[PDB]
């Protein structure tokens, strides 16, 4: 689950640029 | 374009899902993840880093939303090198204050959330904090 969260954060920052 | 997959998406949120999850599971089952549902969900990843950030420093205070985003955008979206910034940058906020009389004790910790982490407009607002208390003592 944290890797999960790491993965999510960094999907999020690949999205918002 | 098939956009089933945003409403069953905004199932999993109405049922109560973790976005974490769900997204996972879609990169597990080669699904492309909607890029408008991600960028959608950059307050619910702040809100990760703030509580996070709280967790890894009690006595800092709790953490902004416009803090977490700084640390979050300067660390290119590494979870915890994020969550590291935002304590980091907090802590000297805390002592930049703290150099001018303002310590937690006096409630810098809760004007720099009010303030999303701006010193000059929480000391304005903890210098009003120190005179209010005079006027009404000094009248009554
Ligand atoms: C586990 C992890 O970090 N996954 C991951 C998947 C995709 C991306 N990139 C985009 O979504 C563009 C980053 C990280
Ligand atoms: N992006």
């Amino acid at each position: 689950d944290p890797a999960m969260q790491r993965c999510f954060s960094a999907a999020v920052y690949c999205a918002i640029s | 374009e098939g956009l089933q997959l945003v409403s069953m998406i905004r199932e999993g949120e109405a049922a109560g899902a973790c976005p974490e999850e769900i997204f996972s599971a879609l990169q597990y089952s080669g699904t492309e993840v909607p890029l408008q549902w991600l960028r959608s969900e950059l307050p619910y990843v702040l809100e990760m880093v703030a509580e996070l950030a709280g967790q890894q420093d009690p006595g800092l205070g709790a953490f902004s939303c416009q803090e977490a985003r700084r640390a979050w955008l300067d660390r290119h979206g590494n979870l915890d090198e994020a969550v590291e910034e935002c304590v980091r940058t907090r802590r000297r906020k805390v002592q930049e204050l703290q150099s001018l009389g303002f310590g937690p004790e006096e409630g810098s910790l809760q004007a720099l959330f009010q303030h999303g982490g701006d010193v000059s407009r929480a000391l304005t607002e903890l210098q009003r904090q120190r005179l209010e208390p005079f006027r009404q003592r000094l009248w009554d």
